[PDB]
RNA sequence: AUGGUAGGAUAGUGGCCUACCAUGGUUUCAACGGGUAACGGAGAGGGAGCCUGAGAAACGG
RNA sequence: AUACAGUGAAACUGCGAAGCUCAUUAAAUCAGUUAUCGUUUAUUUGAUAGUUACAUGGUAUAACUGUGGUAAUUCUAGAGCUAAUACAUGCAAUCUCGACCCUUUGGAAGAGAUGUAUUUAUUAG
């Protein structure tokens, strides 16, 4: 038809529109007891021959009647006779769908389990060796650019089933094949036991260079501290074993990794036995590849709290590390091995100073002194060794905080306090603040006196603090007050602990590190998020919870009068009065509370 | 009931309670009853362009009155708040607003902003087919209004096209108009909203003067920011 | 004569009230609507308003869904076999919401081999085993959820799991 | 259970007295034949 | 919970008994509001309750006030008692008096008597109970 | 009669009524009952019943 | 006015029909106020429905013509007409994903998608 009969070819699109729809509907219910041995070529050549050609293209954005029709096909092995017809046009049609740059994922999932179904159904016939090569090809060269492309869940699963029917069909015997698979999961890493199995499969199988796999020997040894479960480290140790046997210089790390995770409990004559052997001049021996996962398992033991030879010996295994930087001739290969300390080591120790367990953090707590007793190539705990004043008992404050005696912890935390001034502020608030700051919230009778301390010593380190973290320090005490009942008193005090460093700053300029230059900046975001945030959280009416705001007044009067003399006189009528809406109620202890609370701000 | 007596008529017209023995009954329309001045009592009473009921039925039968730009034949139609009165003969333009006492005041108004209204949204929902929609003060249902527009917000409707040309959003600081109580008809800015969930929310509201007073929330209407009103106040 | 003042009734402290005055039919009440199986026979009836109201006197058939596989089939109604409000109903046979009652098993069933081609892919076809057995039998338990008093319709679901169970130790 | 008649009560009502006055022929057999005709009653 | 004739059920929830993805049967509750915390026992309970506050079909509005448990022998509703003074003004002195309310009360409070109970106004649920207990104490 | 479960009906909540279940609810802080300068709610010849309409058990039939 | 066309009885449709006289009743009348997320609502007002046809039938009769009964009524039977906003029947479009990245607003292969009302069930909320 010409394009004049608009209407005829509309009507006709309407009749193929629906008739293959008709096909696929009719075949997927009748497909398996109705015999198309006598039209399989009739149906073949009318329908799908005309439409082979461009299939790649039309079929792109969402699965279709015809694509529907394939996939069926190669799901059943009797109807394999329709992908064998013409040299594999049909699936090397559906093979142009997934080449295609624009192919979306609804259309990837619906094949790529496709191609798995007929790779697990074998078939007796040459035609069917000819086509599982086809597949597995343009499959495998094209997998990693699949992946990016898939927001599912379920179609990352789908894929990985293919990569292990892959490794379970034995197209991994050749070295190409394997390679390109190797590219498709590195992929995936850039569920969890499929890929460890498909893993496990590919590498036990077959030897690699260790260039080819130091890459993922790093993830993988990552992974030992990120997994927990036990049948994740059983085969995370299973592959690592192997790492070792294909590369003989990993055998002796694998070795130990394996003694060093032992299961299902852990064998602890031998893994202490272990940790004598790397602390009596084994740690001398390792190389820098070989600390990796054996520094990943030692954080893991360390943030173990049941048993105290494993944390103890975790400590000391850490410090090992220490002395091996300290026995590095130069700062260069150390300089390596320093890279390693920042990445690695450091944030996982904030993230445990700020665990909530005591015998977990006094451990790490040891960590870090022992780094800044001994600083010959890491300078940044410089600041800290000069609280230190050489690492002297009683002077440390390292081993006064995590004291058996509680005055000596209270004692420490003043001088500590005082002496903010000489300390750097980077350290102030991703170490030491961490450290103490869970005696402020600490709920035994024990700890209160403390805990007051505490506040002061707080207030006079984000005194001596930087802008950018102090604002981070605030705004997460403001979300506490909101998100947490029972820390309400202990987040307001030290709101007003932090409104106060806040203050000494702001008087001079008209104190903090890397204050800005303009006083209109700070003023701002006191005008937007301290004063409406604190007032709001001040007027609401919950009298069960009344006394506990009430220094939330004296934090106002606080923000308010570094702030311009103008900004001064637009906030202090509302928070005063407000302080007045207090005054008026009947209570007699609410009045005696507003009365003093007056008095400090006045 | 059907007849309405003279001295039980609303007292806000400002009707001379001897003029006759009954006062006119505002018809169905989009304001309440006891909330609405009926054109009978505008044009006669207020305006003084008309003597008696039949020059009134007579005015309007000529078309010359338009109420939120269209014409009007019913003698007792019900204006009321922001409410837009044109005639087009005396090129005159009335917005109806309350004084301080709280009577309809015959304010004067320009083309522009006569062409122009502001109605409190009273509701924010959606209708069928998944249609937004706010239902007015004066019973306007708009479709497709923006996203931000909440109820006790107030919303600008350009009477030609009756489409939300801009909003403001209810919050401290705003201008606002009394439309009920003891206080109906002064202006202040608001300062805090008292809020008691299953009952009648209270607003405290500080005038120019900076006198203070409390009055419910379903007789505040926003009609500006403090200092910057969208409207021609009397 | 049915009339739904509550004037009539006795007072909080208790005193006998006195008649205030006649009834009024803005608290009309109408008499039961005993539904019934059999062929269909349903009365309009003009309510307060321009709304109508249906009035099923007698219904066969019924529009209901098994929810679990989820779909509405038309169904011939059998009998009532148990009512929880009062016996005779279930002894009349009479039709009402909540009122247990037995549905064609046939247009289901028919379903049933389209959706499934089996008997009664697998894991999906299973189903619970006290409903095979009423399959099997040919009767299904239902319960009515619509009101024919006031619809005119005998709209109602399968019993499945713990309502299934509780209905049959009740039966 | 007094309540709404679900007990059965024995006073006088006073609408349903006298409704009706007893037929005095009674049945047409006889007395003693009634009598006679139930003893033997299904044997 | 199934002590009644007919089967106790929140209306329109379903459980599906071929999907058995939980053990628990699929339950709808709701916050009645006014910082009244729904409990724990409501969300994790088992009771059917069609004139619960926070699982059943009643809305808690108007008028919220508080009162002294004075009986709890009748099923899921208790008598409440308030008092006050009353002004005489002729004498200018004051009396007390005091006044008993029904108010329903959900399986999820347990309330004896003595305790002190605020409730919340909702639609008649019966002849005289026209409140619904939402906090006790 | 007080309340719960389920049902019937209303324009809808609700013992308003119906089937089962518990024996409850107000009251000496005045329930209940009595008197009254409490003019300081009923019907259209008399009861019963039906019909219209948005709204009447209609001063209509 | 060669279909009628101004006015218009009758009839069919549409809308609305919603003072007196007796008794007496203590916050159960009435007044104020709250709620309807527990409801119906003519009318007014603002929005709101793309899913034989150059126009179908009497499945229709009044008014009207004419024949009669009765002491007789807003009592009446037979026969013959003729209409609707009365009674019934009823009928080659749009919007997305969009390869080709052809031209870079843009066209565009192919895939698709498309009332409302009642009742029940189910999912999201």
């Amino acid at each position: 038809e010409s394009t004049e009969e608009v209407h005829l070819r509309k009507m006709a699109s309407n009749l193929r529109q629906q008739g293959l729809k008709c096909l696929s509907s009719v075949f997927e219910f009748v497909g398996n007891t109705f015999d198309w041995s006598t039209s399989m070529e009739d149906i073949y050549a009318v329908v799908v021959k005309p439409r082979i050609s461009h299939f790649s293209d039309e079929n792109l954005q969402q699965p279709s009647s015809l694509l529907r029709l394939f996939l069926y096909w190669a799901h059943n092995p009797s109807l394999y006779q329709f992908l064998y017809y013409d040299e594999f046009a049909t699936a090397t049609a559906l093979m142009d769908t997934i080449s295609n740059q624009h192919v979306k994922e609804a259309v990837i999932g619906p094949i790529i389990e496709a191609a798995d179904s007929i790779i697990r159904n074998p078939v007796n016939d040459d035609h069917y060796v000819d086509l599982v090569t086809l597949i597995c090809t343009s499959c495998l060269k094209i997998l990693p650019s699949l992946y990016v492309k898939l927001s599912d869940s379920n179609s990352i699963s789908t894929f990985l089933n293919l990569l292990v029917s892959i490794t379970e069909m034995g197209f991994i015997q050749d070295d190409h094949v394997r390679s390109r698979l190797i590219s498709s999961l590195i992929s995936i890493l850039k569920d969890t036991q499929k890929i460890l199995k498909i893993l496990k499969l590919i590498v036990f199988n077959y030897n690699c260079s260790w260039s080819d796999i130091e890459e993922l020997y790093t993830t993988i040894s990552s992974l030992f501290k990120t997994f927990d479960e036990r049948n994740l480290r059983v085969s995370l140790t299973e592959l690592f074993i192997e790492l070792g046997r294909k590369v003989p210089e990993l055998e002796s790390i694998s070795k130990l990794v394996a003694d060093l995770n032992s299961y299902h409990e852990y064998d602890f004559p031998r893994i202490l036995s272990t940790f004598k052997g790397l602390i009596e001049d084994g740690y001398k021996s390792y190389s820098e590849l070989e600390w990796l996962p054996l520094l990943f398992t030692f954080l893991h033991f360390i943030n173990n709290k049941e048993e105290l030879a494993l944390r103890t010996n975790a400590s000391h295994a850490i410090m090992k590390f220490i002395d091996f930087i300290n026995e590095k001739p130069n700062l260069n290969e150390a300089s390596k091995s320093i890279s390693m300390l920042k990445d690695i080591l450091l944030p996982n120790i904030r993230i445990g100073l700020r665990d909530s367990l005591e015998e977990v953090q006094s451990e790490y707590v040891s960590v870090l002194s022992y780094m800044v007793k001994n600083t010959k190539y890491f300078t940044d705990f410089e600041d800290m060794a000069i609280l230190l004043y050489n690492g002297d008992e009683e002077a440390d404050f390292f081993t006064n905080v995590n004291h058996i005696q509680l005055h000596r912890r209270q004692r420490a935390i003043k001088r500590l306090g005082e002496h903010a001034h000489q300390l750097k502020d980077n350290s102030i608030s991703h170490y030491l603040i961490p450290m103490i700051e869970h005696y402020v919230f600490s709920d035994d009778e024990r700890y209160r006196n403390i805990g007051n301390e505490t506040q002061i010593a707080i207030g006079g380190l984000a005194q001596h603090m930087s802008w950018n973290q102090y604002k981070a320090l605030l705004r997460r005490y403001i979300s506490m007050l909101k998100t947490k009942p029972n820390q309400m008193k202990q987040a307001v005090q030290l709101i007003v602990q932090l409104s106060v460093p806040l203050r000494e700053t702001l008087r001079i300029v008209r104190t903090l590190s890397k204050f800005p230059s303009n006083l209109d900046e700070p003023s701002n975001f006191i005008k937007q998020e301290l004063y409406p945030t604190l007032s709001k959280i001040l007027g609401t009416r919950d009298d069960e919870t009344i006394i506990e705001r009430m220094p939330i007044a004296e934090a106002l009067v606080n923000i308010v009068l570094g702030l311009t003399n103008d900004d001064i006189t637009n906030f202090l009528p509302s928070i005063l009065t407000n302080i007045c809406q207090v005054l008026r109620s009947k209570s007699e202890e609410l009045r005696d509370a507003v009365r003093v609370t007056l008095g400090k701000i006045s | 009931k059907k007849h309405l007596k003279r001295l039980a008529a609303p007292h806000h017209w400002l009707l001379d309670k001897l003029s006759g023995c009954y006062a006119p009954r505002p018809s169905a329309g989009p304001h309440k009853l006891r909330e609405s001045l009926p054109l009978i009592v505008f044009l006669r009473n207020r305006l003084k362009y008309a003597l008696n009921g039949r020059e009134v039925k007579a005015i309007l039968m000529q078309r010359h009155v338009k109420v939120d730009g269209k014409v009007r034949t019913d003698t007792t139609y019900p204006a009321g708040f922001m409410d837009v009165i044109t005639l087009d003969a005396t090129n005159e333009n009335f917005r109806l607003v309350y004084d301080v006492k709280g009577r309809f005041a015959v304010h004067r108004i320009t083309d522009e902003e006569a062409s122009y209204k502001l109605g409190k949204v009273k509701k924010v929902q959606l209708g069928k087919k998944g249609v937004p929609y706010v239902v007015t003060h004066d019973g306007r249902t708009i479709r497709y209004p923006d996203p931000n527009i909440k109820v006790n917000d107030t919303v600008k409707i350009d009477l030609a096209s009756g489409k939300i040309t801009d909003f403001i959003k209810f919050d401290a600081g705003k201008l606002v108009y009394v439309t009920g109580g003891r206080n109906l008809g002064r202006i202040g800015t608001i300062v805090h909203k008292e809020r008691h969930d299953g009952g009648f929310d209270l607003v405290h509201i500080k005038d120019s003067l900076d006198n203070t007073f409390v009055t419910r929330l379903n007789n505040v209407f926003v009609i500006g920011e403090q200092g910057k009103p969208y409207i021609s106040l009397p | 004569g049915i009339s739904r003042d509550s004037r009539h009734k006795r007072s909080a402290t208790g005193a006998k009230r006195a008649q205030f005055r006649k009834k009024r039919k803005f608290e009309l009440g109408r008499q039961p609507a005993n539904t019934k199986i059999g062929a269909k026979r349903i009365h309009s009836v003009r309510t307060r308003g321009g709304n109508k109201k249906y009035r099923a006197l007698r219904i066969e058939t019924g529009n209901f869904s098994w929810a679990s596989e989820g779909i509405s089939k038309k169904t011939r109604i059998a009998g009532v076999v148990y009512h929880p409000s009062n016996n005779e109903l279930v002894r009349t046979n009479t039709l009402t919401k909540a009122a247990i009652v037995q549905i064609d098993a046939t247009p289901f069933r028919q379903w049933f081999e389209a959706h499934y081609g089996q008997t009664l892919r697998a894991a999906s076809a299973k189903i619970e085993s006290s409903v095979e057995s009423q399959f099997s039998a040919g009767r299904l338990y239902a319960c009515i959820s619509s009101r024919p008093g006031q619809s005119g319709r005998c709209d109602g679901y399968i019993l499945e799991g713990e309502e299934l169970a509780f209905y049959l130790r009740r039966l | 259970k007094a309540s709404k008649g679900r007990k059965l009560n024995y006073s006088v009502q006073d609408p349903i007295a006298n409704y009706e006055a007893p037929i005095t022929s009674g049945y047409k057999w006889s007395d003693d034949q009634i009598d006679e005709f139930f003893a033997g009653l299904l044997g | 919970v199934q002590s009644e004739r007919a089967f106790q059920k929140q209306p329109h929830i379903f459980n599906n008994p071929k999907v058995k993805t939980s053990k628990r049967t699929k339950r709808w509750y709701k916050n009645a509001g006014l910082g009244f915390k729904t409990p724990k026992t409501a969300i994790e309970g088992s009771y059917i309750d069609k004139k619960c506050p926070f699982t059943g079909l009643v809305s808690i509005r108007g008028k919220i006030l508080t009162g002294t448990v004075v009986s709890t022998k009748m099923h899921r509703t208790i008598v409440i008692r308030r008092a006050y003074l009353h002004y005489i003004p002729k004498y200018n002195r004051y009396e007390k008096r005091h006044k008993n309310v029904p108010v329903h009360v959900s399986p999820a409070f347990r309330v004896q008597v003595g305790d002190i109970v605020t409730v919340g106004q909702c639609r008649p649920i019966s002849k005289t109970v026209r409140f619904n207990v939402v906090k006790v104490s």
